[PDB]
């Protein structure tokens, strides 16, 4: 039982494609990213006064379904989690639940001060302060209430960390 | 390969296990689907298309009623059944498939001599409704009667006032 | 009430009253013996039962099962927001609705005691987050009626073209998404353009587009940029033609007809005793605005009429709102024409911030400055009502002060709380695609709910 | 008439209808390559019903009166 | 080779017919949803998908290809069966009702007498696929979507069977190419304005599109019986039902302007005399014309499909139950009888040829 | 957990160092502690993570799945949780998750090998390089997991590599090295659960009459709390185990009755719950399925471990040195199987199996 790791190995996120199954699962991954990445389908899950910003985002000016963006009904169906608006604790069991409907891949974006920390009701006694510490946060997007464009650039910021998934490769490479 | 055989073989199978209201309305869809594919092919497609227009309107109204009625019934109660006997039964049953003793009428093919006689050609479902609306109107209008009598007796039955 | 032999949590015995003769039988005998000889035995003939199951009378234990108990809950698009709308449905018609809220309270009541009164102020842009102006000024006005002091003339028409031009953009989110609830989502994204039009003379004056920190206690923040007149002149007369489009496919539609027409009908006298106000109100056929029953902010000085209804259901109320479009739209044009000039907050640097080029010039206005921004203008002792005509109907604040900086109690009056109570007694009976339409027409915002 | 056309045809439409279930099957990362939460049947808060948030009673077996039954 | 490969293509050329079908139909209903969002963008004043693909062309890969990539939600993984069955029934359906649409004169893959009892049989059984989803579900709205579904079935079955037997009755023939060829002198719109308003009516209801869109009532029932589905199941669901999309507007096309007929006689023999009858290539261009007349009339009804979703408000499906049993029966039973009575009176009483 | 994890507001580590904690022990407190959690997105990972983080220890997770570090940040409080991208052939990166870190613990290990990595690898150079690189960093305390039939002279690949990486271990970091042994661990989505609870358990004649004393992963999670914070732990190896012995043939009938699968009495045998093959099958079947698969399967290893029983070593220490009770699997049973149950949804009344009721169906399972 002699085992001999190499020390110079770069991780999956700086190592280059060297024989021809990097090039394979690359355009595997690919292929599924630029598909989520187009079809970004969020869930309707308006709370405050963050979700007015959220809906003008699909007004004629701004138009998100030019970019394949549709807001679905149903978790099943959403795969992008937008928390626009204030968590309460009356509110915070319905959000992990509704998060946990959602089918695998699952990002979940943080909207205005009151998902991010709290904002105006940060010292109230019925506020969470911050979303994240319900579910994980890929992204947080700032303002009171963040502009409709504030909030297209933090969707274009994820929609760059989607493209850059690698999860073929991974199994290649790093499993 | 009579493919139809296993066909039967799996619906038997679910017909002695099924235990729900909603698993016996499934055995009526796929009773009259067999029925239908062996009846487009080999004997009558017109009537296998006939099965489809009337019954599958049929099912829906059936399994709408189904879940006006449904009381947890089945949902928890118990059965017992066993594999190894409900295929011993299915296997015994699967034994003796002649429907007639006849064995000369099984065993022996027949042909039919075609002839250019009918230089008139139209389908059996002209022919039919030739007849029923000539030859057979009473029984047409009778049927119009009996129609009528349902319309009346589903409202008298079915309206509380 | 009461648990009873007959009638508890899990179970009843219903007995109806009898519709026929008592009728007395005894001596029951068959040929071969009297029914004593055999009742051992004939607990396995039904043909020997002595109870009729068609009896009023007959005892029969039926389980209590609850109804189809459906929670129009906060991940539904029906609600404007977060709402647990508990729903007792047979079938689809509505038995009892139960709306469940507080997933929106935020304690901002509690929070408003800890600031000053000009730290308070932001709070109440976030309670009505579509109408944010209007829900300023009646916070506005609560405190200068407080502090006994007088917006100028300027300042007047300022939160005066602004409220009007609040509830454009108010009943464009209300209407739209009513309509939009139904299943017309054209009107929804033609509207929603001319609110993009409309934000951004909020955020011209204010910086802000939505949250518009922008009518003060004493006046305004800021006073108007120069070109912003014949901005909104200019959206103004192209502001007729959108109404009139969108009229075309609402109106006189038959189908949208159908979905409100008779639906959600709320009698004069019922309207009154929920608290109902506004459009509500005023569907019922009751002319009642507070514009007019107690003058605000230069409302005194220009021409407007109402609109009332006679069937008070949902398309009267969506009547009323659509007249209320083009009466702001009379009122916006007036308030162009007849902007005064002068000060648009009060001359009094003891309540109002002082300009900036004369802070960093005089002594005097340093001070003020300093002690506006880190203790604030102590407000007089004793209470208000103060009441405005909101958008949603009548919001009011009641507002206590102690002589101190921070306001000793602010309960904020939601208009659309008050029509969230009555949704039980209006809704009952309806079917389920009603209650859509009933929640779209009472202009619900939570954050105002829930405040 | 010939329909061996038609048979063929309704043959690719069986088969053509497990090819997107199959694919679908195949195409999607394994859980240990997404979160690694594990499998469906035990993610239990995943394949709940879905009651827009808050759980409610189960009715799943209770009778639905149907007002057009008549119809 | 050679040899042994010019009749191997000959044994499986039929295949590739069927598959060259099969793609035609595909990409019509695929580019469907993205003409959808288009055509509803510009009538809603904004652009609809136009950054997939260069001008969106690849909008609908996107959306098939990041939902094929998606987990299954079920309660076991044996339980494929549950949320499978009701989809594939519903996609069997409507695909194998394209069998006897013919896009030029005998280009059906299934030709026979009883094609219209065919076409109408097929599609009826796609209802049931609907209702196995809501099987004794604890989902609450997939249940309510499926009682709504029962009820649109009992209000168009009735009102679009009998429309479609009038025009058969007119032909006094069930083939829907005979039906297409009968119209070669008068398109039925014209004798049968009110049907074709009837029949798309009944369309609108049968592929549960607004205003008749109470199945899938996101304002109502979040997503109905689709509130529980995920990843395959909502795309063979979502497929089917814009596979119904194309195949009634096809249908409409058909029963009421003359199917594949030229708009112009003069003007298809004017193109075809361009091209030599002794080559390949005529035939070529022949199923371009033929289908080309075939699609221009269905596009114009799958752009009215997407028209009347941006114009009207959706109905409640109680009304609609009372719209079609007290209007539109009343009206159909009485053409039924108004039909025959004017083909007697004048001596022309169909018979096919 | 409780509400305050150390024994004192000062610790002074192995290395000279001197951390004060601040707070009452919430999500704002603070320990004073940074600790490496190597695999922390593994299956144990992600309680130690938690259990960590939630006190305000500083925890610092090596990852290599980007999407399975994302739920471990809610644990802690802002700036509490950090990842760094490593990979254990990259020398550089393993160096950079000890550098600031007073405890490490390496959870990193694995039953099969795949194209990239030998069990050797992991479970022996993984092993090594984190335990000479954390001691070239100054770390004050390793903490390593091994398996519990750990044994280098053991004719299992997992046991022999796991029996080597303990050697291992201590001559890289040297004596005041920490190595646990846990049994097979019970929680939600637990892997010795799981393997239970499948349907369609190919060869379960063969695989389930292993023998083990299965111990709460709760419990392990809170064990190595307790070593990582006590210096009075360093330097000796700890057998996690529950008391009560059972066989997986026990336990996947006792499963069997409380999903009630046997509702139907023809289901479990139609379904597949009984999956009987001789095991020179099971070893052609594991044999191709470990070069055609691209999930990892029951593997020959597992194979060879399924005629092993559980061995304690007498020697080694429990949770009584401690301080602590074992949990018994009859309490815990029913809430980690429950998500399996076919249909409950309280139709009528739930079936709550409580520690008798556990037992009661032990005696049950192996009346003839
Ligand atoms: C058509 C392609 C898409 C559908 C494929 C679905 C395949 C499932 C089996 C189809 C029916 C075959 C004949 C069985 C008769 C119906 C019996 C039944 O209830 O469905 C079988 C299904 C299996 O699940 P299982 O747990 O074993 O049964 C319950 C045990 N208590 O138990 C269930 O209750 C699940 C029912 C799901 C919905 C099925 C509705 C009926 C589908 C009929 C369409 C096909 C027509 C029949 C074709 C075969 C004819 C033998
Ligand atoms: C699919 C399974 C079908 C199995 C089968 O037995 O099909 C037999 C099929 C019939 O032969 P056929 O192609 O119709 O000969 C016509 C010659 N003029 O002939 C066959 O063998 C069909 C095999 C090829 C079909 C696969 C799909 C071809 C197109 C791929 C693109
Ligand atoms: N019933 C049980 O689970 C028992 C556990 N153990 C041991 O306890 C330890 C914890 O494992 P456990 O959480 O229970 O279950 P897992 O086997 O799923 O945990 C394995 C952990 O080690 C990581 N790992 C494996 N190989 C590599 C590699 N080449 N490079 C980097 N990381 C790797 C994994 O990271 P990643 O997830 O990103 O791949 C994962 O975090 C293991 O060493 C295990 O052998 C022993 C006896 C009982
Ligand atoms: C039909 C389907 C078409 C697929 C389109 C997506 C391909 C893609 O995404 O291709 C991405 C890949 C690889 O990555 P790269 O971008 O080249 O980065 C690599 C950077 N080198 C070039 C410096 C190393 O490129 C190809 O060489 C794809 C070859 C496909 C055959
Ligand atoms: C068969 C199943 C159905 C069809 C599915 C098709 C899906 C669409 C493809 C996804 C597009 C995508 O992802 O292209 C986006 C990517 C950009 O990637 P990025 O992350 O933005 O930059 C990273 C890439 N760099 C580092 C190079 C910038 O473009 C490319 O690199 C395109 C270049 C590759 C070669 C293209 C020509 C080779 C022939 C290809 C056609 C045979
Ligand atoms: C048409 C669209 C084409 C682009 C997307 C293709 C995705 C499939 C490739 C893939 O999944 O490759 C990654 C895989 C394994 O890795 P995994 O993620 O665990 O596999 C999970 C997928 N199962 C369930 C099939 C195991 O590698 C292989 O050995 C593939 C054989
Ligand atoms: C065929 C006609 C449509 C081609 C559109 C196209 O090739 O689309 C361009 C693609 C997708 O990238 P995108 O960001 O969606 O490009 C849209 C640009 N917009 C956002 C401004 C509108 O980019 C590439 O070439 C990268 C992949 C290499 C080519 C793979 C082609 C796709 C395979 C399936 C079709 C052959
Ligand atoms: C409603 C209008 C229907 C319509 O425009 O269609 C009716 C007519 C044509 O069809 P037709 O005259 O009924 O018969 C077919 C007549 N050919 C032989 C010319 C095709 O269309 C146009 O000439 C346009
Ligand atoms: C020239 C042609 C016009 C003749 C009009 C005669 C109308 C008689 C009428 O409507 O008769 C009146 C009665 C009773 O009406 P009521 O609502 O019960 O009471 C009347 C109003 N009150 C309450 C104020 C008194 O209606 C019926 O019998 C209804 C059935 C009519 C036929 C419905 C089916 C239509 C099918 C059409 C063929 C396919
Ligand atoms: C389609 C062909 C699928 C073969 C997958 C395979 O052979 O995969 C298995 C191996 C092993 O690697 P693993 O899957 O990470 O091992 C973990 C799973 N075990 C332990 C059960 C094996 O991978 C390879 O040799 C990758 C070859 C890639 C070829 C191009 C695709
Ligand atoms: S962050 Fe601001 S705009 Fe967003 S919900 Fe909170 S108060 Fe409203």
């Amino acid at each position: 039982y002699s085992s001999d790791l190499p020390t110079d190995i770069p991780v999956l996120s700086k190592r280059p494609h060297t024989n021809l199954l990097d090039y394979t699962f690359t355009t595997f991954d690919k292929m599924k990213n630029w598909a989520r990445k187009s079809s970004f389908w969020p869930m309707t899950f308006g709370l405050a006064c963050c979700a007015v910003e959220m809906m003008h985002v699909s007004a004629p000016r701004y138009d998100q379904d030019r970019l394949g963006i549709i807001f679905r009904a149903s978790p099943r169906q959403s795969d992008i989690m937008i928390v626009a608006g204030t968590v309460t604790n009356k509110m915070a069991p319905a959000l992990r639940q509704v998060y946990d409907q959602m089918p695998y891949p699952r990002w979940v974006i943080s909207m205005g001060s009151c998902a991010n920390g709290g904002g105006y009701y940060h010292y109230s006694y019925s506020v969470v302060r911050g979303v994240d510490r319900i579910v994980p946060v890929d992204i947080y997007v700032p303002g009171c209430p963040p502009t409709s464009e504030a909030l297209m650039y933090g969707v274009f910021q994820l929609q760059k960390k989607m493209m850059d998934g690698q999860t073929h490769r991974m199994w290649y490479r790093s499993y | 390969m009579n493919l139809e055989i296993l066909d039967l073989s799996i619906l038997g199978f679910y017909s002695l296990i099924s235990s729900n209201s909603f698993e016996s309305i499934a055995i009526l869809v796929a009773t009259i689907m067999p029925v239908i594919t062996e009846l487009w092919y080999n004997y009558s497609q017109l009537f296998a298309l006939l099965y489809t227009l009337i019954y599958v309107g049929a099912v829906v109204i059936l399994f709408v009623f189904i879940l006006s009625v449904i009381n947890e019934k089945e949902e928890y109660e118990y059965e017992y059944s066993g594999l190894f006997i409900l295929i011993l039964v299915l296997l015994l049953d699967d034994l003796d498939d002649n429907e007639s003793n006849d064995n000369d009428y099984n065993n022996v093919y027949i042909t039919d001599y075609a002839d250019w006689f009918n230089n008139y050609n139209e389908s059996d479902l002209s022919v039919i409704g030739n007849l029923l609306f000539t030859e057979y109107a009473l029984l047409l209008l009778i049927i119009s009667f009996i129609l009528l009598m349902s319309i009346i007796g589903l409202i008298l039955i079915v309206k509380k006032d | 009430a009461a648990q009873t032999k007959d009638n508890n949590d899990f179970y009843d015995v219903k007995t109806k009253k009898n519709d026929f003769f008592p009728v007395q039988v005894d001596g029951i005998e068959s040929s071969l013996g009297k029914y004593e000889e055999f009742a051992k035995d004939a607990h396995e003939w039904e043909s020997w039962n002595l109870q009729n199951e068609d009896h009023p009378e007959y005892p029969v234990k039926r389980t209590k099962i609850r109804h189809f108990t459906l929670n129009f809950g906060p991940q539904h698009p029906a609600a404007h927001g977060v709402l647990r709308l508990i729903l007792e449905l047979h079938g689809e018609e509505i038995l009892r609705s139960d709306p469940h809220v507080g997933l929106l309270h935020r304690g901002t009541e509690k929070l408003i005691e800890s600031k000053t009164y000009m730290q308070a102020l932001p709070y109440f842009d976030r309670l009505d987050y579509v109408s944010m102006m209007t829900n300023e000024q009646v916070f506005s006005l609560a405190v200068e009626k407080l502090l006994n002091l007088e917006v100028p003339e300027r300042g007047q028409y300022i939160r005066t073209l602004f409220g009007e031009i609040t509830r454009v953009l108010n009943h464009l989110m209300s209407v739209l998404s009513h309509a939009m609830d139904v299943g017309a989502l054209t009107p929804f994204l033609w509207g929603f353009e001319e609110r993009e039009k409309l934000m951004e003379f909020y955020e011209r004056v204010s910086g802000a587009r939505l949250h518009s920190a922008y009518v003060r206690p004493g006046g305004v923040s800021q006073d108007l940029p120069a070109g912003l007149l014949d901005d909104i002149y200019m959206w103004a007369t192209q502001f007729g033609d959108r109404l009139d489009e969108t009229e075309e496919l609402l109106t006189d539609s038959r189908i949208w007809k159908q979905r409100t027409i008779g639906i959600g009908e709320v009698t004069a006298e019922d309207a009154l005793n929920y608290g109902l106000s506004g459009v509500m109100l005023r569907g019922s056929g009751v002319p009642f605005d507070i514009r007019k029953s107690q003058p605000y902010d230069a409302y005194d000085k220009v021409d407007f009429d109402i609109a009332v209804g006679t069937k008070g259901d949902c398309y009267d109320r969506y009547l009323i709102r659509m007249t209320e479009f083009r009466q702001s739209l009379r009122i916006i044009e007036q308030c162009c024409n007849q902007m005064p000039p002068g000060p648009v907050k009060v001359e009094d640097f003891k309540v109002a911030p002082p300009p900036r080029a004369l802070m960093k010039e005089d002594m005097e206005a340093l001070i003020h400055h300093f002690l506006l921004y880190t203790k604030g203008y102590a407000v007089p002792a004793g209470e208000t009502y103060t009441a405005i005509e909101a958008p949603k109907g009548e919001m009011a604040v009641y507002v206590v002060s102690d002589g101190s900086e921070r306001p000793y109690r602010c309960k904020i009056r939601a208009p659309g709380f008050a029509h969230l109570g009555a949704f039980d007694h209006i809704a009952r009976g309806h079917f389920l695609p009603d209650a859509v339409a009933i929640i779209g027409t009472m202009d619900l915002v939570f954050g105002e709910v829930d405040r | 008439m010939l329909q061996d056309l038609f048979n063929n045809y309704v043959i690719l439409v069986g088969i053509l209808g497990l090819i997107f279930l199959g694919v679908n099957y195949f195409i999607v990362e394994s859980p240990r390559m997404d979160e690694n939460n594990g499998n469906i049947s035990d993610y239990i808060e995943k394949s709940g019903p879905f009651e827009c948030g808050f759980s409610s009673f189960e009715q799943s077996h209770n009778p639905i009166p149907i007002a057009f039954i008549l119809v | 080779m050679l040899n042994n490969l010019f009749d191997f293509i000959e044994y499986i050329e039929y295949w590739l017919i069927i598959v060259a079908f099969v793609a035609s139909v595909l990409i019509v209903v695929a580019y469907l949803t993205v003409a959808e969002r288009k055509t509803m963008g510009y009538m809603q004043r904004r652009l609809g998908p136009n950054a997939v693909g260069y001008y969106g062309v690849l909008m609908a890969v996107a959306d098939a290809l990041k939902l094929l990539s998606k987990e299954i939600v079920l309660p076991h993984n044996g339980d494929i069966i549950y949320v499978m069955s009701g989809p594939l029934i519903s996609l069997f359906s409507v695909l194998l009702s394209w069998a006897v649409i013919p896009f030029g004169p005998g280009l059906s893959l299934l030709d026979s007498e009883y094609s219209i009892i065919y076409l109408l049989a097929s599609g009826s059984i796609g209802v049931f696929g609907t209702v196995i989803v809501g099987w004794m579900s604890n989902s609450k709205y997939t249940v309510l979507a499926t009682v709504r579904t029962t009820a649109q079935l009992i209000s168009y079955e009735l009102v679009l069977t009998t429309v479609v037997f009038i025009i058969a009755l007119i032909v006094s023939s069930l083939n829907i190419n005979v039906i297409i060829e009968s119209q070669y002198n008068i398109w039925y719109i014209i004798p049968f304005f009110p049907l074709c308003l009837i029949f798309f009516i009944s369309a609108l209801a049968e592929t549960a599109r607004p205003p008749f869109d109470n199945v899938e009532a996101e304002s109502e029932l979040v997503s109905g019986h689709m509130t529980e589905l995920s990843a395959s199941p909502f795309v063979i669901f979502f497929l089917s039902e814009y596979c119904s999309m194309v195949l009634m507007s096809t249908l409409t096309a058909i029963f009421f302007f003359g199917g594949y007929l030229p708009f112009s006689n003069t003007i298809h023999h004017l193109i075809l005399n361009l091209f030599d009858q002794h080559s390949i290539y005529y035939f070529i261009i022949e199923g371009i014309l033929l289908s080309g007349y075939l699609a221009i009339k269905a596009n114009f009804f799958m752009f009215s499909f997407v028209w009347i979703r941006a114009a009207a408000p959706r109905l409640r499906y109680d009304l609609l139950i009372l719209f079609c049993w007290y209007v539109l029966l009343p009206i159909v039973f009485a053409i039924v009888v108004f039909a025959p009575g004017i083909l007697y009176c004048f001596d022309a009483l169909p018979v096919i040829i | 957990v409780s509400t305050f994890p150390l024994k004192s507001d000062i610790n002074i580590t192995k290395s000279g160092k001197t951390l004060l904690s601040v707070g009452q022990g919430g999500r704002s407190s603070r320990t004073g502690f940074t600790a490496t959690v190597f695999g922390g997105t593994g299956f144990l990972g992600r309680v130690v993570v938690s259990k960590l983080a939630k006190h305000g220890t500083n925890v610092v997770v090596p990852f290599r799945n980007d999407r399975a570090r994302r739920q471990l940040k809610v644990n802690g409080d802002l700036g509490v949780v950090n990842f760094v991208e490593f990979d254990i052939r990259n020398l550089k990166s393993i160096e950079d998750s000890v550098k600031y870190s007073d405890i490490v613990i390496n959870l990193i290990g694995t039953e099969h090998f795949s194209k990239n990595f030998s069990i050797e690898d992991v479970n022996i150079g993984a092993a090594e390089r984190i335990a000479k690189a954390a001691k070239e960093a100054g770390v004050s305390r390793l903490i390593h997991v091994s398996s519990y039939n750990a044994n280098p002279s053991s004719s299992s690949d997992f046991y022999a590599t796991k029996g080597i990486g303990e050697q291992v271990v201590r001559d890289n970091f040297g004596p005041d090295a920490t190595i646990v042994r846990p049994a097979p661990m019970y929680f939600r989505n637990s892997p010795f659960l799981n393997e239970l609870l499948q349907i369609k358990a190919l060869g379960g004649n063969v695989i389930f009459k292993k023998e083990v004393y299965p111990v709460h992963a709760l419990q392990v999670g809170e064990a190595i709390e307790r070593i990582a914070f006590d210096d009075a732990t360093a330097g000796q190896t700890y057998e996690l185990f529950g008391k009560e012995r059972y066989s997986k043939k026990e336990l996947r009938e006792m499963i069997k009755h409380i999903i009630h699968i046997g509702q139907r009495g023809y289901y479990p045998y139609s379904a597949g719950f009984y999956l009987p093959a001789p095991e020179p099958f099971l070893y052609a079947f594991a044999l191709i399925r470990q070069y055609i698969s691209s999930q990892p399967r029951f593997n020959v290893d597992q194979l060879k471990r399924s005629h092993i029983n559980q061995e304690i070593d007498q020697s080694a220490k429990t949770f009584t040195d401690l301080g602590m009770v074992p949990d018994e699997l009859s309490e815990y049973l029913y809430r980690y199987v429950k998500p399996h149950i076919s249909y409950t949804s309280q139709t009528q009344n739930r079936t709550v199996y409580s520690k008798e009721d556990i037992e009661k169906l032990r005696d049950y399972v192996n009346t003839p």
